[PDB]
């Protein structure tokens, strides 16, 4: 009945604990996950922009071309 | 503090920017020289949304003045309140547009915009709390659609997560005869789609069919149809000036007026142009609107009303609830309590009651649709091209404006026709 | 010991704070500098009052509560209203921009960039507490701090807390006073990310608490004022067996044991009486019976749903004030014969009773009724799941078409947490179903 006693009261903290790593761990990656992300539609709404940038080079490149 | 700041280009951008200005300083208690001459607190609870705090208690609009032509500035200087606009926020060019939207985005308006960016950067780091921007200007003359849209696209690049707010004028043949003006518009509703989180549709073909039929103006003037403007825009920013609860700033209103990205594309109205329940049909009646559609042809996919002045809350509640049982096919039903409403007690100077109707609603395709009719009709003919191309564009750049405005409309006959089931 | 630290998360849940903390400091005689003449115990103790209240050696008691919100102008009016006195700087954090509405934007943009020192900040509470009991957390299902800050605390302190127990105060949504079209979302998002996290949860339907406001003060228009000080009523009834001592005081948690019969099921329902006017409750002393029986009208719930068309797993009774066990046992008796009370097979249909002796007091220029003798009933019925229904419905309707679903994916979401989300409340759903039907 002793090692009962102490495997109940371990398995108590070895659940507390691995819940406790569990959200630890599913928080981290959502945080990461969610930083990838964001950073992602930024740097692709920049990059087309950026793509309006070389085709007002280009359009002004045909108004001296063109004269 | 949440910091606006505002942009005009243009010729009718800096017209409208101006009476703006003058009629929420009234409103805010604010003289021509920025000196704070009001009775109530409420006043200045919210005035940094707009204005600037120089000391010797000046506040200053948090403004930028923008025109690659300066008869429009030197106008403004010395119109009402000229005196408090910050001289260094002037940025002027000399050549002018000539109606050109390609000199206004590509080529004149690209030599100038790199001053206006500076502009912008001083009035921006200076803030405690940028909510983001808000442009005036026509899409029908060329520094406001060109150099405006240019403007856009630069800020947004600088700024990508604050809010890009305009304020388009839209051409109607009714207001003006410069033949290539279903060009310039169809170009920078092109950018609009693509570069904008809110655009409020303010339609010349509405403001003028308001002052003819309803005003009774047989020659309306530019200064009839801003007179109606002025009104319109004063009550859409009612709730970013005053102390409230819903839509108090830009990013709020975004979301939840816009259910998807592209279709960010505002029909307002307003009322009186009387009762709680008056107030309440007319501002939602086809009459009312300054976007010239009307409403039981499509479906309000979202709305915003705002109430100004003294009057039961109760029976505000009540009339709104009214409006959607009894018209409730003209509202999506796929999105629940789609209609907010506010009350603020200040109501505009002149008026007792006054309501402002914000309205997201497929029927604005029938704007975009009389744009549409009107720019192939010379398209396919070719007419005009050599303004174009001369600047350096190309023809498919036409096109591709085209294809994607006939997609703007396709995207909101979707919705018009989805159900929930 | 026992102490219990409150958390105030975005407007709501700070300006439902406002009304609790006055409505204490009134139950306890704090005044807004924070003395309290009665105290003899300088600077501690160990009083049932304690669990709320901190002491300082300058005889200040001080709220065991935090405030945050994402933007400052909600705090900034307890930083110079008329309680400012009662609290320290720190425990008001604000920031200086708010989610929007948006869920994504309180979870992750904006809120990840307070959330260490809002944790410190409850460490530094938590750090004065000899036997910390627990946590109580307020805040709105559909703003974007209310969800979706209140989740991204709520996974945080399981962290730092382990199983500390988590109550919370949840507003549930209502048309007559929202801000957002988007509140579904933000209310099935914080449900699914809250829902391990919590161990019991008292919402609070804003359509529920309006329509009493209307109906039973006669207030034509409601304010969040309204609502607050009535919320602030049911909020006290629950704390009073924490505050106050007592010889029928059963312990809140306690009637926990009864509350959640599974970790899932542990939304009680809240019935509060009397709700009545100065004008008409003049004259008219409500007796145990009368306030008992109007705890089985629906029509007095914090949340529109109808238990007589669901099953009860459980009913608690709190009473403050004038009220002995007899008259509470008569009152009970009389209910069981005559009202729809049908309880799951699996469970005993006994009422657990509760009885505070300190009566219901009421705030300056409010509507309540000072009464001698109150009652907020917690149930656990399956009835409960229809306020969980008609959420999910509008979520689907919205999600369908995913409007305005670009909003939370611009912020970094995807389209699978919606989802997921969604499923975990069909679930949730299911299983308020599986409890009520009958054994084999
Ligand atoms: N009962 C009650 N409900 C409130 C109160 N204030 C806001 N709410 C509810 O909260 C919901 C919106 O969430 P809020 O708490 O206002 O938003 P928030 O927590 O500040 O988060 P943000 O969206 O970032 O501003 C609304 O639907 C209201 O019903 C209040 O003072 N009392
Ligand atoms: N409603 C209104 N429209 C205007 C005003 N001024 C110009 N417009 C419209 O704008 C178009 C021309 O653009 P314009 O303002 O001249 O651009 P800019 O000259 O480069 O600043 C015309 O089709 C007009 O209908 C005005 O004061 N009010
Ligand atoms: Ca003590
Ligand atoms: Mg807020």
């Amino acid at each position: 009945k002793r090692e009962h006693e102490r495997e109940v009261i371990q398995k108590a903290i070895e659940e507390n604990n691995n819940f406790i790593k569990m959200a630890k761990e599913k928080l981290a990656q959502k945080m990461e996950s969610n930083k990838e992300n964001r950073e992602a539609h930024l740097a692709a709404m920049l990059e087309r922009l950026q793509e309006k940038d070389k085709h007002a080079e280009e359009v002004r490149k045909n108004k001296e071309l063109k004269e | 503090m949440r910091e606006i700041v505002h942009i005009q280009a243009g010729q009718c951008g800096n017209q409208i920017g101006a009476k703006f200005w003058e009629v929420i300083s009234d409103e805010h208690g604010i003289d021509p020289t920025g000196s704070y001459h009001g009775d109530s607190d409420l006043q200045l609870e919210r005035i940094n949304v707009y204005y600037n705090e120089a000391t010797g208690n000046k506040y200053v609009p948090r403004a930028i003045l923008v025109d690659l032509e300066p008869g429009t500035m030197d106008s403004v200087r010395s119109g009402p309140f000229g005196q408090i606009f910050r001289p260094d926020n002037f940025v002027f060019g000399q050549s002018g547009a000539g109606n050109n939207w390609a000199k206004g985005h590509y080529t004149e308006g690209a030599e100038l915009v790199d001053s206006v960016l500076d502009v912008v950067r001083k009035e921006s780091e200076s803030c405690d709390c940028l909510q983001g921007f808000q442009l005036t200007h026509s899409l029908g003359g060329g520094t406001g659609s060109g150099m405006g849209t240019l403007l856009i696209s630069k800020i947004r690049e600088e700024y990508p997560d604050r809010i890009m707010n305009t304020f388009s004028v839209m051409p109607s043949p009714k207001v003006s005869d410069t033949v290539v003006e279903p060009y310039n518009a169809t170009l920078s509703v092109h950018q609009l789609v693509e570069n904008t989180d809110e655009t409020y549709c303010i339609d010349n073909e509405a403001l003028y069919d308001i002052c003819f039929r309803t005003l009774k103006l047989t020659t309306p003037t530019y200064g009839d149809l801003n007179h109606l403007v002025s009104a319109t825009m004063s009550g859409v920013t009612t709730c970013l000036r005053f102390p409230g609860q819903l839509n108090a700033d830009l990013r709020k209103l975004a979301v939840n007026m816009v259910p998807f990205p592209r279709l960010h594309f505002f029909m307002p109205g307003f009322a009186p142009l009387l009762t709680v329940p008056e107030l309440t049909q007319q501002m939602f009646d086809s009459k009312n609107m300054m976007a010239a559609c009307d409403p039981r042809h499509g479906r309000y996919l979202t709305v915003a009303a705002i109430f100004r002045g003294r009057m039961s809350m109760k029976e505000v509640d009540e009339q709104m609830l009214n409006v959607q049982n009894k018209n409730s096919s003209y509202f999506v039903e796929w999105i629940p309590n789609n209609v907010k409403t506010a009350v603020c007690d200040i109501p505009p100077r002149g008026l007792k009651m006054s309501a402002t109707f914000i309205g997201n609603s497929t029927a604005i395709q029938e704007l975009f649709k009389r744009i549409s009719e009107q720019f192939t009709a010379m398209f396919r003919r070719k007419a005009f091209l050599h303004w174009y191309t001369g600047e350096g564009m190309d023809e498919m750049e036409f096109t591709e404006a085209e294809s994607n405005m006939n997609d703007l409309v396709s995207e909101y006959q979707q919705y018009q026709d989805a159900t929930a089931d | 010991m026992r102490e219990c630290i409150s958390i105030h998360v975005g407007q709501a849940g700070v300006q439902i704070g406002n009304a609790c903390w006055e409505l204490y400091c009134l139950e306890h005689g704090i005044q807004p500098d924070g003395q309290m003449p009665s105290d003899k115990t300088i600077g501690g103790g160990d009083d049932s009052f304690n669990t709320f209240f901190s002491e300082t050696g300058a005889g200040k008691h001080v709220p065991r509560a935090v405030f945050v919100d994402l933007e400052p102008t909600v705090i900034d009016e307890v930083r110079t209203g008329t309680y400012r006195q009662l609290f320290h700087p720190e425990q008001l954090i604000t920031g200086k921009e708010d989610a929007a509405n948006n869920y994504a934007r309180g979870h992750y943009t904006i809120g990840k960039e307070i959330i260490d020192l809002v944790l410190d900040r409850i460490r530094k509470l938590a750090d004065q507490c000899t036997g910390l009991q627990g946590f109580l957390v307020f805040h709105s299902f559909g703003g974007g701090t209310g969800s979706g800050f209140t989740s991204l605390l709520m996974e945080r302190l399981s962290v730092d807390y382990g199983k500390k127990s988590k109550l919370e105060f949840s507003i549930y949504p209502a048309p007559q006073v929202s801000t957002a079209v988007v509140e579904p979302y933000n209310s099935i998002l914080t449900t699914h990310t809250t829902l391990e996290h919590s161990d019991c949860a008292f919402m609070v339907d804003n359509e529920a608490i309006y329509d009493i406001c209307r109906r039973n003060l006669d207030i034509e228009r409601p304010t969040y004022t309204n609502l607050n000080r009535l919320i602030s009523q049911i909020v006290s009834s629950i704390t009073a067996s924490l505050r106050f001592d007592g010889a029928l005081n059963v312990d809140l948690t306690e009637f926990q044991t009864n509350l959640v019969p599974y970790p899932r099921i542990h939304f009680p329902l809240a019935t509060y009486a009397p709700v009545i006017s100065a004008e008409k409750a003049y004259h008219e002393q409500l007796s145990v019976a009368e306030i008992t029986n109007a705890c089985f009208e629906p029509a007095n719930q914090m949340v529109k749903c109808d238990p007589r068309h669901g099953k009860y797993m459980a009913c608690c009774l709190l009473y403050r004030g004038d009220v002995v066990p007899k008259d509470v046992n008569a009152a009970i008796a009389t209910i069981k014969t005559k009202r729809s009370i049908q309880f799951v097979d699996w469970c005993p249909t006994g009422f657990k009773v509760g009885i505070n002796y300190q009566p219901p007091t009421v705030v300056p220029g409010g509507d309540l009724a000072k009464v001698q003798r109150a009652v907020c009933m917690l149930s656990n019925t399956t009835a409960i799941a229809e306020a969980w229904a008609r959420l999910d419905h509008k979520f689907d309707l919205m999600y369908a078409k995913r409007a305005f679903v670009h909003w939370y994916v611009g912020e970094g979401m995807e389209e699978g947490e919606f989802s997921e989300a969604r499923e975990d409340m069909a679930a949730l759903e299911k299983d308020y179903e599986e409890v009520g039907v009958d054994s084999v």
